[PDB]
């Protein structure tokens, strides 16, 4: 907790760098998660689900 | 017995000296990383950024290698 | 090189400590006690201060008047003060009046009457003291500062105590306090100036030998304080000068960072517009404040107790539209102890302190106060050679590391008194404890 | 540039016999063609004043020098707006072109520069 | 207390146009600021009116401008006023900048109004360039093509940026429609920056031609400078009248009366006259990216005048050598302009390179040297 | 009600572990998360919005 504070939080330069890196990770993972969830709740309905017939 | 105080003037310019600036060198480094991460994040959607930078990152890089099937592409 | 401090014990556990100066003709002998207001609870808060008044109100032998005469005849004077952790009772006299003075001190401490009639008389005098401290602005500020920093804890209580206690303090609770606290293992008999150590030890064996010892003798200067970031605003638009104190939790007497905290305090330093040299001081804050007329004065402090401390600054200003600038620039100078200080500032402050710690001791009372304070807080007098070595061990890395854990982005206790409309709210002050650029 | 700089470099030139022999006549012609004397100014009236150091030097002028400088600025302003030149006693003669301000600004700057140096001292 | 001082809104106007304390000796070169404000007001009035009749679609743009000329009542006047005032705007802005450079208006304590001024100048260039494309004649198209292709020089991403600006693979309808939206916006941004540089100036006040303080002798802005501004307003309106009514196309290129044709390339593709010196600077450097950097640096280098001018005295009125150097600098700037519109042929290729070197060496070498020496001549010469 | 050295009761609000690094770190985790979603939201907003200026579907056709 002290260690974590000292490395990532105490210096604002480090804090902002950590926030931006986390935003990058969040953005990429959230995209993938939503895409999969969207595909499950709308299963059989989307073009990708019927494409194979054609 | 001491006749005179013992000191030197360190080189300075615009109120900066090397001892002080040296303490901030690492901070410029981290700010540069922050600016780099942020810039790259801003242009992550640009196709060239994916093609040239992001897809080349080991393991992770396959996140940015995505092909539209030829059947689904009007263009 | 100053003469060696000699130290002896009695059987009860009373320490005798002396430092002779064959160049002076006066002597300060007295009793330093490792006890003070902090030893009271909430119900008897004010007792230690009450006792200090009664100590001079007559003993089993000498009445109030006889006491007065005896001291008058000695030729010197007696003095006492009670603090949160320390009580002192000393006598300044002529070289050959030392046996009289030791005898009077031993009498007023061990054999005081504490007569109901005198309790009742002082009960009014002390009640009047509650309405006249109000004028001593620095003391008002520091007492509120302790009250808020150590909210609802023993260090947070005042020395005078509440009005309610003053009306209900009995001779019973006075006697109980001094019986529990003024024990031989907590007391040091100190002599400085024209005193012989061996003479003083004999006088101690004569007068202080029948002192109670405590059941469980802990070492001298033995104590958990939980600092509260907080503020007290005592706005008074009719006052022309604003008085502001800002402090963080500091270091105890025996902290490993004790010298690092002193060096950091010396980097900010003091300032007073009325002193001629103050416009030329090296301190950055001093330069900002003097160039911009932001303050009449400021004084950095690093107060220590047995188990905590307060480190901070006390400011006075008539510039009521730029209090914000004054506070802003002060806290930005503190930020630089974490971000920017180098060997340049650190070596300059060490130079100034190596002399400062010796300069302070320029009279027998100052020497006695130094022996007494060190013996009751550390258990020993630290030689100037050891002090020079501990100061030399402070590096710029130590200062930055200390400031990063003690100052940087930490809660402050803040007290403002007077025309402080321009002092911003807690958040805006506390936001200056860090720098977004770093 | 600082007045200190200008004064020191000028003194180096005035020391060297060769250099002074060639620079002093040029400087005198320059001043004649400059033509500030034809608006009744002294050279020091032209120095930029909107600086902390210069404001402090001006505050240290003796009252008489200060009141006369105010008049020369007002008079020159009136010649400027009228598109006229000074005549007669309003023209600054070479012997009246005294460096009234230079000593004050050199003292202000001496302290300012010493303060900068001493802010950078390193205990040895 | 008078209402003009008591009411906060009135007092803002009062502080800038009425009680504003001015030096009593401003000469006529202090009138370009109000002429620039006049040009800006004319461009807003005529520009918004043209927007009521213009169509930004590439199939209709050029014809909508002909409709304005032929069918809209007084459309010819509104169009020619807008087109000619764009040139007058640049004459006044060069005069205002030349005044500022000669009189040391960039020196402390006026660095901030000068620096915001440099941005105003960049916004005016962008505004005028986009407005010229809107006609969609041959010069409109081909000028947009070559100027927008300079962005291709930006390393790595340059080509992508160009396609992004165009909204396609060449200058076409998407580019024209976006240039219309931005051309409408940019004058409002320019007005905000013009206001910012005045607010920044208000802390020191106007400089004056002697370079000394005016705190000793102030005049109200009104009535003195109000009435002195009317003289140059009417002089400007006379010049405006002679171009707009008697020679409306003197400052233009005939090729812009031919509809844009991506196939046929015009004989010579040149920017409007006011951009010509920067174009000559770009041609001087053989490298594409080098040329673009030089061209931008030629404007941004104005930001270093506060540093490279080492004089202890503000302005050139009393500095004969600085006055000569300034004369050569200005004439060189005009020669660069001329060289921007000659053909890339001998001997103009080398001459353009020499003039480019002179342009930069003014800021980097000559002004620092001359200002150093003049400091010494003032000191020694008056001992 | 009269003495100003008797601090009013703040026990309903005061945290016991107020001086600890864990205490500060928690509040900065909230601030940091908020800053992180604001960064991710700004990036998404800017990217989707500015893409309007890239070649439209009819142009790419
Ligand atoms: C475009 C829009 C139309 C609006 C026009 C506005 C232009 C007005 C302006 O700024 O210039 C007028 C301006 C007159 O302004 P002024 O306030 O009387 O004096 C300003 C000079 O600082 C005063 O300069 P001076 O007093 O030293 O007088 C010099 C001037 C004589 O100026 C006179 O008018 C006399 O003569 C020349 O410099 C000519 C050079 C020799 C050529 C042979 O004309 C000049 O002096 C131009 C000289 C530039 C070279
Ligand atoms: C063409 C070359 C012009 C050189 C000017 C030399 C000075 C001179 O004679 O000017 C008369 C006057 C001299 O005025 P003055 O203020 O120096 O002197 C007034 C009279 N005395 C000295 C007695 C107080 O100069 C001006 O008014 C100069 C303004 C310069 C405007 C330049 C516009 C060029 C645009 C290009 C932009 C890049
Ligand atoms: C709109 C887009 C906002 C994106 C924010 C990007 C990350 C910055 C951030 O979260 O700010 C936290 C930071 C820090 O918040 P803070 O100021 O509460 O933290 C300071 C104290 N330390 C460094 C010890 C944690 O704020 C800024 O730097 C200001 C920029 C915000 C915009
Ligand atoms: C067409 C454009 C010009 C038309 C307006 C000119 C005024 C017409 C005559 C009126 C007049 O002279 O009376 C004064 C009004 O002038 C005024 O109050 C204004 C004075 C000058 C008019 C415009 C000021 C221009 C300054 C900046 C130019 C900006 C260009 C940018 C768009 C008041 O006379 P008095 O007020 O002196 O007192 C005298 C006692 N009442
Ligand atoms: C600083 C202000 C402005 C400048 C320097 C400027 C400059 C120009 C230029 C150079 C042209 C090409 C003129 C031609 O040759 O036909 C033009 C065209 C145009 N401008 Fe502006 N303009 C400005 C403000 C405005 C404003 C505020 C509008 C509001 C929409 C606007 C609308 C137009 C329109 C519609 C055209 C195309 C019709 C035409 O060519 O006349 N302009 N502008
Ligand atoms: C829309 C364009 C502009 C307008 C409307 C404008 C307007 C004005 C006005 C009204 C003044 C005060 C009167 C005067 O001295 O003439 C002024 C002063 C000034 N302007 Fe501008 N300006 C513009 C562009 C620029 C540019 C491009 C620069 C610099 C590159 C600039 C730099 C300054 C400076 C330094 C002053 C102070 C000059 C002094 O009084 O000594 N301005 N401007
Ligand atoms: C992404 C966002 C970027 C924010 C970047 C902030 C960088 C600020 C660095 C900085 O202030 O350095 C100060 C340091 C000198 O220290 P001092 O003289 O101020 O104590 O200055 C020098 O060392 C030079
Ligand atoms: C030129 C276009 C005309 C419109 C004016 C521009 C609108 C924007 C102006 C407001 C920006 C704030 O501008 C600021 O206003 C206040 C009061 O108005 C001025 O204040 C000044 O005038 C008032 C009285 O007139 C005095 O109390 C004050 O001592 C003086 O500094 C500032 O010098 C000016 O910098
Ligand atoms: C200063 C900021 C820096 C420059 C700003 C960059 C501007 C343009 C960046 C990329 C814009 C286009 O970048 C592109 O964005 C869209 C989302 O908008 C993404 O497209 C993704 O989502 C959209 C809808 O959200 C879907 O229709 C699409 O099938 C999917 O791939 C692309 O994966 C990305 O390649």
């Amino acid at each position: 907790a002290t260690t974590f504070y000292n490395v990532f939080v105490k210096r604002n330069s480090a804090f902002v760098a950590t926030i931006l890196a986390s935003a990058f990770v969040f953005d990429m993972t959230f995209e993938t998660a939503i895409d999969n969830f969207w595909d499950r709740i709308n299963a059989g309905k989307q073009w990708k689900d019927i494409r194979h017939k054609y | 017995y001491v006749k005179k105080p013992s000191y030197k003037i360190v080189p300075h310019f615009l109120g900066f000296n090397i001892p002080t600036v040296s303490k901030w060198i690492p901070i410029f480094g981290i700010w540069g990383a922050a600016a780099g991460i942020g810039a790259l994040f801003l242009i992550e959607g640009v196709p060239r950024t994916r093609q040239d930078i992001l897809s080349k990152i080991p393991i992770i890089g396959e996140h940015w290698i995505r092909e539209i099937p030829a059947s689904d592409n009007p263009f | 090189v100053s003469p060696k401090t000699r130290t002896s014990n009695l059987k009860n556990g009373l320490t005798i400590a002396s430092e002779s100066n064959p160049l002076v003709q006066t002597a300060t002998v007295g009793v330093w006690i490792d006890a003070g207001s902090r030893n009271e609870n909430a119900y008897n808060n004010g007792t230690a201060h009450f006792f200090e008044h009664l100590a001079f109100k007559g003993t089993d032998k000498r009445s109030q008047h006889q006491l007065e005469l005896d001291i008058e005849n000695m030729g010197g004077h007696l003095n006492a003060y009670t603090s949160r952790e320390s009580t002192v009772y000393y006598a300044k006299s002529f070289k050959d009046d030392v046996p009289k003075s030791v005898e009077i001190l031993a009498d007023i401490l061990q054999h005081s009457k504490l007569a109901e009639s005198a309790i009742d008389r002082e009960r009014e005098v002390i009640t009047r003291e509650l309405e006249e401290v109000n004028k001593q602005y620095e003391e008002v500020v520091f007492d509120h500062l302790h009250a808020t920093a150590f909210m609802n804890q023993p260090l947070g209580r005042t020395i005078l105590g509440p009005r309610e206690n003053i009306q209900t303090i009995t001779n019973t609770e006075l006697r109980k306090f001094i019986t529990e606290n003024y024990t031989a293992d907590r007391m040091v008999l100190v002599g400085a100036g024209a005193v012989d150590h061996d003479a003083l030890v004999e006088l101690a064996e004569k007068y202080f030998s029948h002192l109670p010892s405590s059941q469980s003798p802990v070492p001298l200067g033995t104590p958990i304080p939980n600092f509260v970031g907080s503020e007290v605003r005592l706005r008074d638009d009719t006052m022309p000068v604003a008085h502001i104190a800002i402090a963080v939790e500091g270091v105890s007497w025996t902290s490993e960072d004790y010298y690092t905290a002193l060096v950091a305090q010396a980097i900010i330093g003091n300032y007073d517009r009325a002193v001629g040299t103050s416009r030329h001081q090296g301190s950055r804050l001093s330069n900002i404040v003097s160039e911009n007329n932001l303050a009449n004065s400021f004084q950095s402090f690093s107060t220590s107790y047995s188990d905590t401390g307060l480190w901070g600054i006390y400011l006075t200003s008539e510039n009521t539209t730029q209090i914000d600038d004054l506070v802003h620039f002060t806290l930005k100078e503190w930020n630089r102890l974490s971000t920017s200080v180098s060997n340049l500032q650190v070596e300059r402050a060490k130079s100034q302190l190596k002399a400062g710690l010796l300069l302070s001791l320029d009279g027998t009372t100052y020497v006695a106060e130094d022996i007494g304070r060190q013996l009751t807080t550390l258990g020993r007098r630290v030689t100037p050679a050891e002090v020079e070595a501990k100061l030399e061990a402070v590096t710029e890395h130590d200062v930055r590391a200390w400031a990063q854990k003690t100052l940087y982005d930490k809660d402050i206790a803040l007290v403002g008194l007077g025309p402080i409309e321009g002092l911003y709210d807690y958040n805006r002050i506390r936001n200056d404890m860090s720098m977004m650029r770093w | 540039a600082s007045i200190t700089s200008v004064v020191k470099t000028s003194e180096l030139i005035l020391k060297s016999p060769l250099l002074s022999k060639i620079v002093v006549p040029l400087a005198k012609t320059y001043v004649k063609f400059s033509g500030y004397r034809q608006l009744g100014f002294k050279m020091n009236d032209l120095i930029i004043e909107e600086t902390p150091n210069m404001q402090l030097a001006l505050r240290r002028l003796p009252p008489t020098e200060s009141y006369d400088r105010v008049y020369r600025l007002i008079r020159a302003t009136q010649f400027s707006l009228s598109h006229k030149l000074a005549t007669g006693n309003d023209i600054t003669k070479p012997e009246e072109d005294d460096h009234y301000l230079i000593p004050y600004i050199l003292d202000v700057e001496a302290e300012a520069f010493e303060k900068d140096a001493l802010d950078n001292l390193e205990v040895v | 207390m008078a209402l003009r001082k008591k009411n906060s809104l009135l007092n803002m106007a009062n502080s800038y146009v009425l009680d504003s304390p001015q030096p009593s000796n401003l000469n006529y070169f202090w009138n370009f600021g109000s002429l620039l404000a006049l040009c800006l007001v004319i461009q807003l009035a005529t520009g918004i009116t043209l927007a009521m009749h213009y169509t930004s679609h590439a199939s209709l743009a050029f014809d909508s401008v002909e409709h304005i000329m032929r069918d809209v009542n007084f459309g010819w006047f509104i169009r020619y006023a807008h087109a000619n005032t764009a040139s007058f705007f640049f004459i006044c802005i060069y005069a205002h900048m030349g005044r500022n450079i000669y009189y040391g208006s960039y020196k402390t304590p006026r660095v901030l109004p000068w620096s915001i001024g440099v941005i105003i100048f960049l916004l005016l260039i962008i505004t005028a360039f986009m407005g010229y494309v809107l006609v969609f004649g041959q010069m409109s198209l081909w000028g947009a093509t070559v100027i927008c292709n300079l962005v291709s020089a930006i390393p790595w991403l340059g080509e992508d940026i160009v396609h992004f600006l165009w909204g396609g693979f060449s200058v076409g309808n998407p580019t024209l429609q976006r240039f219309f939206a931005l051309h409408y916006l940019m004058p409002f941004v320019l007005a905000v920056f013009a206001l910012l540089h005045l607010i920044a100036l208000h802390t020191a006040g106007s400089s004056n031609p002697l370079g000394i303080t005016s705190n000793v002798d102030k005049l109200s802005m009104h009535p003195y400078y109000s009435f002195k501004d009317l003289i140059t307003v009417f002089a400007f309106l006379l010049m405006f009248t002679l171009f707009v009514f008697f020679s409306p196309d003197k400052l233009g290129h005939p090729d812009n009366y031919i509809p844009a044709n991506p196939m046929v390339t015009p004989a010579s593709i040149v920017p409007e006259w006011y951009l010509l010196p920067f174009y000559a600077i770009l041609r001087a450097i053989p490298d594409k990216l080098g040329g673009v950097i030089a061209m931008v640096a030629a404007i941004l280098i104005l930001l270093i005048l506060p540093i490279v001018d080492r004089s202890i005295i503000r302005g050139n009125a009393f500095k004969p050598i600085s006055k000569l150097l300034f004369g050569f600098f200005i004439c060189n700037f005009l020669l660069l302009g001329v060289l921007g519109q000659v053909h890339i042929e001998p001997p103009f290729i080398v001459l353009g390179q020499i003039c480019t070197i002179f342009y930069f060496s003014y800021f980097l070498i000559l002004l620092p040297m001359v200002s150093t020496i003049e400091n010494i001549f003032f000191y020694i010469g008056s001992l | 009600g009269k003495s100003t050295y008797k601090i009013p009761d703040f026990t309903p609000y005061l945290k016991k572990d107020r001086n600890t690094d864990a205490n500060r770190l928690f509040s900065y985790f909230m601030i940091g998360s908020f800053g992180m979603l604001s960064a991710a939201g700004a990036k998404a907003t800017v990217q989707d919005f500015l893409s309007n200026m890239s070649a439209s579907a009819d142009v790419l056709a």
